[PDB]
């Protein structure tokens, strides 16, 4: 029925989809072969969402590895659950963008966009209903940020009424992995604005923050992070594959929390998160799912909803419970609260309530805010970006590609403009 | 005979009319299956070939997730496998989806249905819709569906049983808009509407039965013990029988006012039930006080118009006048001034049944009530308010505009309800 | 200076259904008192009917507003009517001639006069030359200018029958009816004034919009449908800004002109720079009843108040 597209672009959105797929596998009972060895039958009720029926018991998921480089998904392939993915999907170039929006976008990007579409489209038409799609990327590097953003434009002139999902690791407030990130994500930010139909914003920070204070892991490693963004993707698309008292889908997802076009930038976090020593000397009840999930160090982006007022807020509960008790726990969230609410807008919180639990686990849930604070990463990003942008610091590397300074003073601008109107939504006037 | 119609649409309908199918195969002795192990039950069921009994009834949804679980569950050889329509994507909380651009590829599939049914039914007096206000397939294609079937069938009565908003518990943000628009396109298509609030039932399930996580399994078996006593006068026989046609020439008095507010008495316990002597006069005193209430609203700010009583067990005509006298004589509760005569009275025999693993006790007498009141202009106060405020900077618009609604609607629709407040307010004032 | 002026042409009674048991929902009383129907009051500037011609209108429409469109920013003429109502006949057919064609022949003594003329349309959030065949174009904002369709064609025309040949080729380029739903053509004049002085800055914008449709009430599915909803949420976003310029005394804050590209090109055209006024069509039968009066009707209440400036001479 609802079935769902996949496709990840560079090597951060190379890993995260490879861990991802990995928690789903496992999700659903699936070997490292693609062969089925489940215990329940609602495994299998809903495996078409993001699996293809293969010849003699097998499931080959629907995902497309696009990358400008080989090297990543030659290690992704060569991995574990990389025999699970079709060969043909691995769509890669020889070049590679250098850290470079536009040589992703203008240059290599625009010789690649043909093949994947070509996959694509021939992923898309055996679909029996396409809910959506959705994409895996980051905004600080050349090929995932330039193709992924080229992708999403090339796929809403296709497919112009489907919805389009986008998780997307914004750069870091305090250290800079690359020294070109403001340039790659204005102009990324620029065409996410217009082409996307709802972008989770996640930062690297934000996880190592959590991976430290609440689940105590000395060392944390990429792979917890990876881990921690296939938990909010599974239990963001859970509605669709398993039996629910109270179930919403994307699409009444974005319409719950997309009030006016332009702000579709939500912040993701997951609950319960607890170490292995504390698990013993905690209670697992829907009050304190509710208590994890709105606090100010459980998300997954680096800023602080404190600063600002939430729109609206998407909880997806999974596991038994009374809809009496989560519906009391938003009650006494909201009003406590008022002063971080907007007022034109009564019940900011929309809920959904899913029947199977994570493996392991009783409970879990899923959080998603449309919060103001949100202001905060565009506005230092643009802060950056025209302190770099005047002594045409590493323009150069930009315009010898046929980009002009016209396009970085239009994303530039629609920038501040986004800012506005996020900064400007805080008033009530009434 | 005479025999009724139900139709189950959205989520809500559809776990409510499971729970309510549950028990009317219960009541009769019917097997999970259909089969009866061991014959005024026609006028739900049907017999088809050697001793198989079918439900009358049509369970419509845009999603195949509840359909579906019904489809594998245990009554999946009850229902009949056509009767059980499903779509592909739903309205996702959109009322412009629901009645515009989703419903009108299975409305015509669901009329089909729905005119096989009743051509094979010789005495069909009326039909039962289950719906919520909130959802996006439940007011659109709910509207969409009562427009058609005013159109085709007219005389026949058509009765609701919705899910009416709770003033302060919400499950959704756009609530207000979906409610106001369903409720103006409606408004002249159904001939009576009885409402519940999930927020009262939660009140009602944590008090009197004392659960403190109570499921939507309760409410929807509570709101099955009250469409069980609505339609045991039809079922089984009884002193005095109330048909389709009496609840809206009773309830009604005026075209725009068909908003009855459904009780029941008593919700106990097993533990206080041994301890309580359940009389007529009790249980019909206590379907008066505003903590029983099944709708969050206080019948105490408003005015009575017309009060029907449902009894059904061991219950005596004399102590019911008795009873009814009582209240009439109770300054506390007010009655409009051009209603003398405000009461109906139905009394049945068979007593209300006990679903097992369920969370109510055994009694053998019950009452269910159904009134029209005033005090619901509080609650049309609530709704307009809250659509105006996000209605001023027009939130969440662009998502109706864009699946074939144009802007002028939402003022349509408030214009009708402020109209509606203004008929409510003039009712009320005595002369 | 300020008055956004409002003209209401009501459009003669249909041939068809003038004797198919219809009524008139709209009374003309004179040209500056309406009445609806219930019997609700309307004041809108000039009014029009069924007796007043093609030329008729130009008194109150376009005359005095481009006496000389150099002392200000002038002309932004929109048209609302929403489908049947006659915005395009209106525009299209007559109404757009005696801008040019018939006021071309303005004196010179002290000043010499050229122009710089372009056409495009609004088709599916697209920006399109009506004028030459070319693909999408892309709008760009900067902090000096303001919006610059990237790609679009200027043309100076040196005498007047130039300007009939080119608004003759602009209509056929248009996306005629695949009249129905449609893109809303704009179309952009320059004016130039070398003296014998630098003001010279003078752009004229005249505006024909399309009509929103109610889809399944009355309508298609599939295409006319895809390509509809756009003109509804592009007409949204501009009665989003049109409200957001005109309310109380708080106004300025921030006005989303971003949310399609029809409000984007009237960024520096529909906020107070320049003399605009309103043009919208009304068909006075009852089939219709209710979208004859609406933010048809209600709104253009809205822009009688829209406060502009018009000292800069440029
Ligand atoms: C003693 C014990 O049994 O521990 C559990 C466990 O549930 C705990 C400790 C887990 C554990 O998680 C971690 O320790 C962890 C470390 C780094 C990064 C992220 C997590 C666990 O890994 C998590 C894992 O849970 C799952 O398997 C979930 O289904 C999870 N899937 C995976 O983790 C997974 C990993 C590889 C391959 C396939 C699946 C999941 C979560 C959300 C959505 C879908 C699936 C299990 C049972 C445990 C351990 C192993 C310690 C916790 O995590 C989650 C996601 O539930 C830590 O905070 C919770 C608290 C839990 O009690
Ligand atoms: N009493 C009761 N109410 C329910 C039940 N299920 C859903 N609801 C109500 O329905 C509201 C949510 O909207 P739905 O009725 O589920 O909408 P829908 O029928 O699924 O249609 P969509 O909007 O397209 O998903 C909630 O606010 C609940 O109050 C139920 O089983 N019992
Ligand atoms: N070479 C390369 N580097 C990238 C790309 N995208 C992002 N990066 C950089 O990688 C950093 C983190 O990415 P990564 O560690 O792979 O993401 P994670 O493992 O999921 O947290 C970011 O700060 C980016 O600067 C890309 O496509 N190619
Ligand atoms: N003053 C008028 N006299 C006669 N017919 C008119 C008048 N104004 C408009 N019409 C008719 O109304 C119709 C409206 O169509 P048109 O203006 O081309 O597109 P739209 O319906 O989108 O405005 C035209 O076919 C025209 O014949
Ligand atoms: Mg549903
Ligand atoms: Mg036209």
């Amino acid at each position: 029925m609802r079935e769902i597209v996949h496709i990840q672009a560079g090597q951060c959105g190379n890993q995260i989809g490879a861990k991802f797929w990995e928690v789903i596998s496992d999700e659903h009972g699936i070997d490292p072969t693609g062969s089925y060895h489940g215990d329940s039958d609602l495994q299998l009720e809903r495996i078409n969402v993001y699996y293809n029926e293969a010849a003699g018991n097998k499931y080959v998921p629907r995902a497309i590895l696009v990358d400008l480089e080989p090297g990543t998904m030659d290690s992704v392939r060569s991995g574990p659950f990389g025999q699970i993915f079709r060969p043909d999907n691995f769509v890669f170039g020889q070049s590679g963008a250098g850290n470079n929006w536009a040589k992703g976008h203008y240059t290599e990007g625009a010789e690649l966009v043909d093949s994947v579409l070509d996959v694509v489209r021939k992923e898309s038409e055996s679909c029996d209903c396409l809910q959506g799609f959705q994409l895996t990327h980051s905004l600080g590097g050349g090929t995932g940020s330039g193709m992924g953003t080229l992708l999403i434009s090339k796929i809403r002139e296709e497919y112009p009424d489907r919805i389009m999902n986008t998780f997307s690791v914004v750069p870091s407030p305090k250290v800079s992995d690359t020294v070109v990130e403001p340039y790659n994500a204005t102009l990324s930010v620029h065409q996410l604005v217009e082409n996307t139909d709802e972008t989770y914003c996640i930062d690297n920070e934000a996880l190592y923050d959590i991976c430290f204070r609440t689940l105590k892991l000395t060392t944390p490693t990429y792979g917890d992070l990876n881990h921690l963004v296939s938990a909010t993707m599974s239990g963001v698309t859970t509605c669709l594959r398993f039996p629910g008292q109270l179930n919403a889908d994307l699409r009444k997802l974005a319409v719950n929390m997309v009030p006016f076009p332009r702000l579709h930038f939500f912040m993701p976090g997951f609950a319960p998160l607890t170490s292995r020593g504390s698990q013993q000397y905690r209670a697992l009840t829907v009050p304190e799912l509710t208590q994890q999930m709105f606090d100010a160090k459980n998300m997954m982006a680096a800023c602080d909803p404190r600063h600002g007022r939430y729109l609206t807020v998407a909880a997806v509960f999974r596991g038994r419970m009374s809809m009496k008790e989560v519906d009391e726990q938003m009650l006494n969230v909201q009003n406590k609260n008022s002063s971080y609410f907007v007022e034109w807008i009564p019940n900011n919180v929309k809920t959904a309530v899913c029947d199977i639990p994570p493996r392991g686990l009783k409970m879990s849930a899923t959080f998603i805010g449309n919060s103001t604070a949100i202001q905060e990463l565009f506005k230092r990003i643009s802060e950056q970006f025209t302190a770099m942008f005047r002594r045409k610091a590493f323009l150069h590397w930009y315009t010898g590609e046929g980009m002009d300074e016209m396009e970085f003073t239009e994303a530039e601008s629609n920038m501040n403009d986004l800012v506005s109107e996020y900064q400007q939504y805080q008033d009530a006037t009434a | 005979m005479r025999e009724c119609i139900s139709i189950h649409v959205g989520q809500a309908g559809v776990q409510i009319g499971n729970a309510c199918w549950e028990l009317y195969c219960l009541e009769h002795g019917i097997q999970p299956d259909g089969q009866m192990p061991s014959d005024s039950f026609n006028t739900f069921f049907s017999e088809t070939g050697a001793g198989k009994h079918v439900p009358r009834a049509v369970f419509v949804d845009l999603e195949p997730t509840v359909i579906d679980e019904v489809r594998t569950g245990t009554y999946r050889q009850l229902f009949h496998p056509e009767q059980l329509i499903t779509g592909k994507e739903d309205a996702a909380n959109n009322y412009a989806r629901g009645h515009y651009t989703i419903g009108k590829e299975i409305i015509d599939l669901v009329l089909d249905r729905i005119r096989k049914l009743a051509d094979q039914c010789t005495g069909l007096q009326g039909f039962l819709v289950f719906h919520s206000f909130g959802g996006g397939t439940g007011s659109g294609f709910t509207s969409l569906l009562m427009e058609r079937l005013s159109v085709d069938y007219g005389k026949k009565s058509k009765l609701e049983f919705s899910i009416y908003p709770a003033p302060q518990v919400s499950t959704a943000v756009v609530e207000p808009y979906n409610s106001i628009l369903t409720t103006h396109t409606t408004l002249e298509h159904s001939d009576c509407a009885f409402m519940v609030d999930n927020e009262a039932i939660y009140d009602i399930c944590r008090r009197n039965l004392d659960i403190e996580r109570p499921t939507y399994t309760n409410l929807n078996r509570l709101i099955s013990q009250i469409v069980s006593s609505i339609t045991a006068s039809l079922r089984f026989d009884g002193a005095l029988n109330v048909d389709l046609t009496e609840f809206q020439t009773n309830l009604v008095p005026y075209p725009r006012i068909h908003f009855p507010l459904a009780t029941y008495a008593p919700v106990i316990s097993a533990e206080k039930a041994y301890h309580e002597q359940l009389s007529v006069a009790e249980i019909t005193n206590a379907c008066f006080e505003p903590a029983n209430q099944m709708v969050k609203c206080d019948p105490r700010h408003g005015k009575y118009m017309a009060c029907c009583l449902l009894y059904r067990g061991d219950v005596v005509p004399k102590d019911v006048n008795a009873a009814i006298a009582t209240i009439k004589t109770k300054r506390s509760i007010q009655f409009v001034d051009w209603c003398p005569t405000g009461f109906k009275v139905g009394i049945n025999y068979q007593p209300p049944t006990v679903v097992p693993g369920g969370d109510l006790a055994k009694v053998q007498r019950a009452v269910c009530m159904l009134s029209n009141t005033t005090a619901i202009a509080e609650a049309w106060a609530r709704l307009d308010h809250k659509f105006d405020l996000m209605y001023a900077k027009r939130a969440f618009v662009h998502w109706y505009v864009g699946e074939g609604m144009e802007e002028g609607e939402f003022s349509e629709a408030r214009e009708d309800m402020a109209a509606l407040e203004k008929d409510y307010e003039e009712v009320g004032v005595d002369s | 200076c300020h008055h956004m002026k409002v003209v209401v042409r009501v459009r003669p009674e249909n041939t068809k259904e003038k004797a198919a048991g219809f009524h008139k929902v709209v009374h003309v009383v004179d040209k500056h008192i309406l009445v609806f129907d219930k019997d609700l009051k309307f004041v809108f500037d000039a009014v029009f009917d069924e007796t007043s011609t093609q030329s008729e209108v130009f008194e109150h429409t376009t005359k005095p507003i481009l006496r000389s469109f150099l002392n200000g920013y002038n002309c932004t003429v929109l048209a609302y009517g929403a489908t049947g109502a006659g915005k395009t006949h209106t525009m299209l057919g007559s109404a757009d001639e005696p801008g040019v064609m018939y006021l071309t022949m303005l004196h010179k003594e002290e000043k010499i006069c050229s122009t710089a003329v372009s056409y495009l349309e609004v088709y599916n959030e697209q920006i399109r030359d009506l004028l030459v065949n070319s693909g999408p174009l892309a709008v760009r904002e900067d902090t000096q200018k303001g919006v610059v369709v990237h790609g679009l064609t200027l043309h100076q025309p040196k005498s007047s029958e130039e300007i009939l040949h080119l608004l003759d080729n602009g209509n056929k380029n248009r996306t005629q009816h695949p009249t129905s739903s449609r893109s809303h053509a704009v179309f952009q004049i320059y004016l130039r004034q070398q003296d014998k002085q630098n003001v010279r800055i003078a752009k004229m914008s005249l505006i024909d919009l399309a009509g929103s449709e109610r889809a399944s009430t009355s309508g298609a599915k599939g295409t006319r449908f895809v390509e509809g909803t756009n003109i509804n949420r592009s007409l949204l976003a501009l009665g989003n800004v049109i409200n957001a310029l005109a309310d109380s005394k708080r106004k300025n804050q921030h006005i989303p002109y971003r949310n399609s590209k029809l409000t984007r090109l009237l960024k520096d055209s529909l906020g107070g720079n320049c003399q605009t006024i309103m043009i919208a069509a009304v068909s006075p039968s009852s089939v219709f009843y209710d979208d004859t009066y609406n933010t048809l009707k209600y709104a253009n209440r809205a822009k009688d108040i829209k406060s502009s400036l018009k000292s800069n001479v440029l």
